[PDB]
Parts: C-alpha cells; structure tokens; sequence
C-alpha cells in the first residue's frame, strides 16, 4: 500500500467499492489514511462503508454460529472462536487507525464527532462478543467515546445534523443492546427525535434525505422498544 | 428483533 | 493444518461455514476433506461445488465490473486515466486464476481418477470443464487457445460418458450439457454447436419426463428451462 | 445479456 500514491489508493478504493470487494476497499483506505493527510467527507464515507461491510459480514456470521452453539462436538465452538478472532482483528485495526491517525484535538467538529462515533461503534462491536472483565472495560470504552462525541455534537452542531443524528441513534442502540439501559435508550431517542424535528426547517437540502432516514430509524426503534 | 443502527450508506 | 483434522470435522465445519455465508472458509474445509483421500458423497460434491462457485462467482463478477471500467476508460483515451484500474483488474484476475488452479489441482490429484461410478466421474469432468472455462474468460494468449482446448476436452469426455452411462433427464447430464452449450456460445464462438447441443439436450430430456418421481421432475425441468431461456436468447 | 449456466444451488 505504502508504495502507492495517495491519489491511486483513493481511486483503487472507489474501484473496489464498484466491484463489491470490501476487504480490498478497506485495505486501500487504510493505506490512504497512513499517508498522514486528513480525510475529506467523501473519503470518510469510503473508509466507513468499507470497514462496516467487512465487520458487518463477520458480525452476521458470528451471530449465526453463536446461535448454533447455544442450540447445539467441539466444531461449532472452534469455528465460532475462529470467526470471533477475525472480527476482533478488524475492530482492532480500525481502533488502531482512529487512535494513531484520525482522532485529533484539532479539525472541525464534523470530523471529530465522526471519528469518535466510529470509536464508539467498533468498541460496541467488540462488546457484542466479549465476556470477561474484558467486557466491562470494552463497554466503558464505547460509552466514553460516544459521550465525548455527544458533548461535541451538542455544542457545535445543529440538532438535525445527520452526523449528530447517526451518533445519537447508535448511542441509543448501545444503551438498549449493550448497556442494559432501556430507559436511557428510549429517553435519548425520543429527545433526539423531537429536538431534530423542532429544527428540521433549518437543515440544508443536501442533508435532508440523510437526516430523515435517521429520524425514521429513531421512530422505528422507539416503536420496537415501547 | 434487534435494534437498528445507522445504515451503511454513503451520507 | 487440516491434514491431521478428522474428516468428519472438516465436513461439519464446511456446513457451519455455509450457514454463516463464509464461502472462502467453506471451500478451504472441503479442500481439506478432499485431501483426506476418500471418495465424496453426493452431499459432499454439493458442498465442494457450492463453496468454490461462490468464491469464483464473486471474483468473476468483480473482474467483469473492472474489465468494463478498464475498457471504457481506455476507449475514452484520456491521457491520465487507466493505470489504476488495469492494475486492480490484474490483481483480482490473479486471485481468480489461483482459485481455479486450486480446484483443477484437486480434480487432477484426487477426484477424477478416484471416482468409482460414472455419475461422479461425469460430475468431476464437468467441473474441470467449468473451471477451465472460467480461466478462459480472463485468458488472452495462445494461453487462451490452450485453455479453451482443455475445457473442450474435459466437456467432451464428460459428454461421451454421460451419453453411454446416464439417462437424458439426469441433472448432472443436463447441467453438463447446459454448460458445454454456454462454452460453445460464449467462449469458443460456435453459436451453431451451442444451439444444436441445447436443442438435442432439451428434446431428449422432454421425451423421458413421464418416467420421473415428482422430486426428480422438478430438478430436471429447472435445467431444461434454462436450456430454453438460452435458446430464446440465441434465436 | 450473458447466457445462463447451471445455477449454484444444491441439487
Ligand atoms: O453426485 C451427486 C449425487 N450429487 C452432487 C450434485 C452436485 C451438483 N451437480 S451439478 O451437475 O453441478 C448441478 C448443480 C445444480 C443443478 Br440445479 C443441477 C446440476 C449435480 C450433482
Ligand atoms: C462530512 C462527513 O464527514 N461525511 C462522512 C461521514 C460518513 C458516515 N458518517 S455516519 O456513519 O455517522 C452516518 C451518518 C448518517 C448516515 Br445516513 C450514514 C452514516 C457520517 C459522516
Ligand atoms: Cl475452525
Ligand atoms: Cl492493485
Ligand atoms: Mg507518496
Ligand atoms: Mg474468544
Ligand atoms: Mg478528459
Ligand atoms: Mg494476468
């Protein structure tokens, strides 16, 4: 990767996306990050889509195997452990990139909130498979990342901003699914939805489709949870 | 049914 | 290190991988099972085939997208575009070739010679024809000419056996004929042989339909319909 | 439109 120019790495990520080759896409984006320049919004999208496709596949697989393991010799456990280790690997790579290159005290609020959201998400994916004292530490790491992101977003972004919304949606999922905190999940989602709708008239047209998508998901989870 | 998180789409 | 693993464990893990939609793993498990050196069952030939065809199928789809971008780029002829897509198409191409070679290796080292019945021999020769055809799609050279020939020889040997040894409604025989017809049309530029082979195949099958179980009937007619779809396309 | 080959399903 490091022998390729940054512009070629970005181009090859876009090609890999067109080819539905998400592992390659992610490796290309990791090489691009390693060049040491900030990512644009478009580039953050490429990074996010790539690694979420990869981990998404691993999560679906882990869930299938875990279900079988719970219903049902040594093979299922062995194979679930193999998939789990691979998932933890990808999560560690992402968290590594966030810590070593992407998260900074400087730069605009959008970027800072995005990367802290991402940090929360990938710790959350680690928490889905963790059991130990390890699980407790992992959960605290997810909570800490999400909370920092929430604090910045409340200070620096409008309530209907799609990054702020996606962060809040994901933190609400954390509360419900990871932290055994349904009251806080529902309260955060309801507050988020209402505050977003109260300021929707100020939102730029370029964000409207995205913000309405996330507010629909807040509504749907609220229906599910209540 | 699991809760839905932010979808993996280009924003 | 699958050499020391229980064969039954490898098969079980291939089935777990299938349920988890982990097709690379599934293929690797079935390779390990093949390498134990025993013949495969019907279920195992299905697992082997499904696993590797999912893997190569994804690679083929990606290669096709990339080749099209490459060609469109080159036609436009803009003096700054093109190197990246070529290089990435070559990368995927290399991976596809490697999977095909693995499958051909298994067929040659373990499966074709060791088959004890006509049905499974024909399935493996068909497979050999298919994986050479997948190689042919990305080949260019004199290399392309040698690979096309290898595919044809594998398919012809399968057809020769299946005509002597199997009913015309047998799904293996039908799938072989379907695929050999696609070879003629898409690879060997022989649309007439394609059409002829598809027509003969469909008609000989049709004649014997009345003999089949309810379940067998559904299997055979599925492939006959694709034979039909192709004839509608080729005329 | 490409010709259809044998589908990748269990038979
Ligand atoms: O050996 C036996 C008995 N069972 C294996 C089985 C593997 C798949 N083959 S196949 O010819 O590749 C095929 C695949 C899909 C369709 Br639908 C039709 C035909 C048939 C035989
Ligand atoms: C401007 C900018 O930073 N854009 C890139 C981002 C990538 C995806 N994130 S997100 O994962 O928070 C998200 C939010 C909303 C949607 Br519809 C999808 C993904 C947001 C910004
Ligand atoms: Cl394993
Ligand atoms: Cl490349
Ligand atoms: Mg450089
Ligand atoms: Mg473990
Ligand atoms: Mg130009
Ligand atoms: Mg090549």
């Amino acid at each position: 990767m490091g022998s390729m120019e940054r512009a070629s790495l970005i181009q090859k990520a876009k090609l890999a996306e067109q080819a539905e080759r998400y592992e390659d896409m992610a490796a290309f984006m990791k090489g691009a990050v390693e060049k040491g320049e900030e990512l644009s919004c478009e580039e953050r999208n490429l990074l996010s889509v790539a690694y979420k496709n990869v981990v998404g596949g691993q999560r679906a697989a882990w869930r299938v195997l875990s279900s079988i393991e719970q219903k049902s010799g040594p093979e299922v456990r062995e194979y679930r452990e193999k998939v789990e280790t691979e998932l933890q690997g990808v999560c560690d790579t992402v968290l590594g990139l966030l810590d070593s290159h992407l998260i900074k005290e400087a730069g605009d609020a959008e970027s800072r909130v995005f990367y802290l959201k991402m940090k929360g998400d990938y710790y959350r994916y680690l928490a889905e498979v963790a059991t130990g004292d390890d699980k407790k530490r992992i959960i605290d790491s997810a909570r800490s990342a999400y909370q920092e992101a929430m604090d910045i977003s409340k200070k620096e972004m409008p309530p209907t901003n799609p990054i702020r919304l996606g962060l809040a949606l994901n933190f609400s999922v954390f509360h419900y699914e990871i932290a055994n905190s349904p009251e806080e999940a529902i309260s955060l989602a309801k507050t988020t939805f209402d505050e977003a709708m109260a300021d929707l008239h100020t939102l730029s047209e370029d964000s409207y489709k995205d913000s309405t998508l996330i507010m629909q998901l807040l509504r749907d989870n609220l229906t599910l949870w209540t | 049914i699991r809760s839905t998180s932010t979808p993996n789409v280009h924003m």
